[PDB]
DNA sequence: AGGTAGTCACAGCTGATTGCGCT
DNA sequence: GCGCAATCAGCTGTGACTACCT
């Protein structure tokens, strides 16, 4: 059995388990906010993971592939679990801290470059 | 020779051995001492099947108890014969080298309309009516009348077999489908029965795919043979597809004319046990009521048996008992023949499968047909989605289980299109003294604009034109036949048809001649036959043909026959029917398989595999070339199996026409002199 | 009364960004 | 929306021209 980390209750299988290997069972599965699933460009963007931050530091990040409302035949769009991106980046970045200062001067370089560009 | 591995000697018929087959001896021998199964390539369709036969040689004489029956799966007819022949080969090397003989069978099995003896059923080409005539013929009844022999048409071979063939033994001699033949005729005795009863003492023994996958002969065919046992599908590239028809069921018009035209019979028959009599009867009218229903599409796998259950209030578990009585009460009923009968075995078997499979499947109706979309055609599909369920069995009951093609270039996608552990993830690359092959992708025409089969310029005349160009002043430097392949009959029918119209199919004519395949089977035997007397001789020839052909796979161009082929376009199967979609929903679902990827994926394991077919023997040479831009694309270029991937060199990834063909004169230049052994 | 670190030109490489394509 | 290829930033090699101390 696997015991859930909220209400403690022993069970076999989970959704969470089955795809994110997260020993959460549904009853406790607060998918709306707690356990909220974000496209692979969104994670990217607001965390700054690259692809082998997502596929190459263990443990491996796993994902979901769902179907694009906007369209069926572009590219399914990839869901991780948000509480996993979270904990990819406090390991590589440390914590809320200077990563914060890093991206700022980051968009400051990209001002740099663009006003050197002109 | 003697091949040293780390732990064994192996005799090999030839002397010489290609670096190639030794690294993949090694790597078979280190599966085979891990005890798993795993997936091999190799771009040879000759000397693989030499290669593995001496291998498991070696491991049976090395380790007799760790193996004990060996099966080669192949897809047709000619490849038995052709891995029988080459099995009788090594024997004889064996032999001639060692001086003893060894007590090893090998045998072949086919249907039954292959291995009989019988001249009153040979002629007829009814594969449906030779095992009923089989039965009636001979059969647990019979057996019981032969007491007081009756003097009735029947066959003997098994009268006489059942008291003389089940004495003596063949503990040594390998013997093909003809040899089984001719000592049944001899001895008077059935091929089919002596092979059934010597597969258990037996050494080797080789079939086809549908022995294995179909669930309803392969537990006959292999209950308890060998629980340590080695099963290879060699060229089974499309594995999966086949493993579809598996588990795939179409229903017409004419089934259920024939259903009710022949129970009315069965009925007759009876009145001359009732838990089944009265069960079939109201069976028809619940499937011929989707037949007046005018819908699109009605999908409920699970709930099927729920509307069932709730239009004529059936139980689920007597359905369960629907195929043991295929074997018990149709005995009783003494069928004089399965002929107007087929249909309702296998309504009877679809309802086994609707009630017992059900997870991983999916119940589609369509009311569409080619040329007639809405007359009368429901067509219902029980069509299966999933592989697993087709290579469960093979894989619970083997430990070696090994897949090899030609074409197996993606070793990441095959593990989990269907429930697998590879532990090989090996490729080779066949090498020669020379690069016998100039793969090579054509990108933009003479007037910088795309030649790409997207489906919004499949009219257009611009890249119709650069096409017609292409193959014309591409006919002019490879000579005696080039093979060209298109996306799908209708685009093929009307490029023709544009370049008919305009003045440039004539210039094409007077270099080759043209020949094109179509569905009829007598039209393209006979095309294929006028084509290869026409690449004999100095005419030269083009076969235009599709990817997704019986014309595909069904031939082998050998050397000097096409020796370009070239590629009009990325064949994609078409997205209608609602066959595909629910593959790719139930992929995406279950396995988390990118659609985009999986389309990708198939188009190009088509392309591979109808362009690698080419290339057949170490002296053969040929070129093949990819019309489309869409090829230099990296995501497709990767999905090329690795022997291809390092002959195309990044200099020619989005050449125009007139640089490919100064590049094919060059490559044929260079290749038209003499080499080496 | 006689010699070398910056500086300039023209190439290379790798490390990211960054708009372009979609059966 | 995702994925592949085009683009730039930064650093370096090669060879030559030029402004202040023994
Ligand atoms: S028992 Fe054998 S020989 Fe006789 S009809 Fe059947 S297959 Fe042919
Ligand atoms: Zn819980």
């Amino acid at each position: 059995y696997v015991i859930c980390e909220e209400c403690g209750k022993e069970f076999m299988d989970s959704y969470l388990m089955n795809h994110f290997d997260l020993p959460t069972c549904d009853n406790c599965r607060d998918a709306d906010d707690k356990h909220k699933l974000i496209t692979k460009t969104e994670a990217k963007q607001e965390y700054l993971l690259k692809d082998c931050d997502l596929e190459k530091r263990e443990p491996p990040l796993k994902f979901i592939v769902k179907k694009n409302p906007h369209h069926s035949q572009w590219g399914d769009m990839k869901l991780y679990l948000k509480l996993q991106i979270v904990k990819r980046s406090l390991e590589v970045w440390g914590s809320q801290e200077a990563l914060e200062e890093a991206k700022e001067v980051r968009q400051e370089n990209r001002e740099k470059m663009k006003q050197k560009k002109f | 020779m003697k091949l040293n591995v780390d732990g064994l000697l192996v005799y090999f018929p030839y002397d010489y051995i290609y670096p190639e087959q030794f690294s993949y001896m090694r790597e078979l021998k280190r599966t085979l001492d891990a005890k798993g199964h795993g997936v091999l390539e190799m771009p040879s369709g000759t000397g693989k099947t030499v290669s593995l036969l001496a291998l498991i040689m070696a491991y049976q004489r090395a380790y007799p108890l760790e193996v004990t029956k060996l099966i080669y799966c192949s897809r047709t007819v000619p490849e038995i014969e052709k891995v029988i022949e080459e099995l009788r080969k090594l024997l004889n090397f064996y032999e001639k080298q060692e001086g003893e003989k060894l007590p090893f069978l090998g045998l072949a099995l086919s249907s039954r309309k292959n291995l009989c003896i019988h001249p009153e059923v040979t002629p007829l080409r009814f594969g449906k009516d030779v095992d009923g005539k089989c039965h009636s013929l001979t059969a647990s009844y019979v057996r019981a009348q032969y007491q007081h022999d009756t003097s009735l048409p029947h066959c003997r071979f098994y009268e006489e077999f059942d008291a003389h063939g089940r004495e003596v033994p063949l503990p040594a001699g390998i013997y093909n489908l003809d040899d089984l033949k001719a000592l049944g005729r001899r001895q008077g005795w059935c091929p089919y029965f002596l092979a059934r009863y010597s597969i258990l003492h037996a050494n080797v023994v080789v079939y086809s795919y549908h022995y294995l996958l179909d669930p309803k002969i392969a537990d006959l065919v292999s209950k308890e043979l060998a629980r340590k046992a080695v099963v290879v599908f060699d060229e089974a590239h499309n594995i999966d597809n086949v493993c579809i028809d598996s588990m795939s069921v179409n229903l017409t018009r004419r089934t259920l004319d024939r259903c009710q035209g022949n129970l009315e019979t069965l009925q007759k028959t009876v009145l001359r046990a009732e838990h089944f009599l009265g069960f079939l009867r109201r069976l028809l009218e619940y499937v011929k009521w989707r037949l007046r229903v005018q819908h699109v599409v009605q999908e409920s796998p699970p709930a099927f048996l729920s509307g069932l259950a709730q239009r004529v209030c059936i139980q689920r578990k007597p359905l369960r008992f629907c195929a043991e009585r295929l074997r018990s009460l149709l005995h009783t009923l003494e069928i004089t023949d399965l002929a107007d009968f087929s249909p309702l075995t296998l309504l009877a078997n679809f309802a086994t499968l609707v009630s017992t499979y059900a997870k991983g499947f999916t119940i589609i109706i369509e009311p569409f047909d080619d040329r007639t979309p809405t007359i009368a055609n429901p067509i219902l599909h029980f069509s299966c989605m999933d592989a697993s369920l087709a290579i469960k069995p093979v894989f619970e009951r083997f430990q070696s289980v090994i897949i090899t093609s030609g074409t197996l270039s993606p070793l990441d996608i095959y593990p989990k299109i269907l429930d697998f552990h590879p532990v090989t993830m090996a490729t080779f690359t066949m090498t020669l003294a020379r690069v016998c092959l100039c793969p090579m992708i054509i990108g933009r025409g003479n007037d910088q604009v795309a030649i790409s089969s997207k489906f919004e310029t499949r009219e257009d005349i611009a890249v119709i034109r650069n096409y017609g160009n292409l193959l014309l002043e591409m006919s002019a430097v490879v000579p005696d036949g080039i093979v060209a392949f298109f996306t799908s009959y209708q685009y093929m029918e009307s490029t023709v048809a544009s370049w008919y119209e305009q003045g440039i199919l004539e210039n094409i004519q007077r270099n080759k001649l043209l020949f094109i395949e179509t569905q009829d089977g007598a039209e393209t035997s006979v095309a294929l036959e006028k084509y290869q007397e026409a690449c004999e001789n100095g005419r030269g020839a083009i076969l235009l043909s599709v990817a997704r052909g019986k014309v595909s796979e069904g031939i082998d161009f050998v050397h000097h026959y096409g020796r370009a082929v070239i590629m009009f376009g990325v064949p994609y199967v078409y997205t209608q029917s609602r066959i595909l979609k629910a593959r790719l929903e139930y992929l995406r679902d279950q396995f988390q398989i990118r659609e985009n990827d999986f389309l990708t994926f198939d188009a190009m394991r088509h392309a591979a595999q109808c362009v690698g077919r080419a290339i057949r023997g170490k002296t053969d040479y040929g070129l093949m070339v990819f019309a489309d831009k869409r090829f230099a694309r990296g995501d497709k270029r990767g999905k090329l199996p690795r022997w291809i991937q390092e002959h195309l060199t990044d200099a020619n990834l989005n050449l125009t026409v007139d640089e490919g063909v100064q590049v094919a004169k060059y490559f044929l230049r260079q290749m038209a002199q003499p080499f080496h052994r």
